[PDB]
């Protein structure tokens, strides 16, 4: 009665926002420091868990 | 196996966003521009593990 | 059975934010006065606790 279970999970890699999800919550957060790039506009090649 | 699925993981492409998603899905960031959030649906969503 | 415990604890310095942590959170917080330099945005040569 110690039993186990398995479970397959999904992760999407590199996949894209459509068009009406890539808004931002707020005007101004996540906002990069004044000069730099905002790697938040680039597509995702990473993920995090 | 049976019900042909696969379930998914609380993940993002961000550390922003995932640094969202404790504290349940309330007010996870699902979207930042090109940056997505997936939060857990799986049979061990509300476990602590 | 009054006893002691010996533990080690690690601080790190002058270390560097990864490239997609290094953003503000939001635009306007730790915002310097409107003359200054925000050294918010130079490496951290310093640590608190």
């Amino acid at each position: 009665l110690v039993g186990a279970m398995d479970l397959t999970f999904v992760l999407p890699l590199g996949l894209f926002n459509p068009a009406m999800e890539r808004f931002a919550a707020h005007a101004g957060d996540l906002v990069p420091a004044p000069g730099h790039p905002e790697p938040r506009a680039f597509p995702p090649r990473q993920l995090f868990f | 196996g049976l019900f042909q699925e696969a379930y998914p993981i609380t993940c993002a492409s961000d550390p922003a966003l995932l640094r969202s998603a404790r504290d349940g899905e309330a007010h996870a960031r699902e979207t930042h521009f090109t940056q997505y959030l997936i939060y857990d649906a799986s049979p061990l969503k509300g476990l602590s593990l």
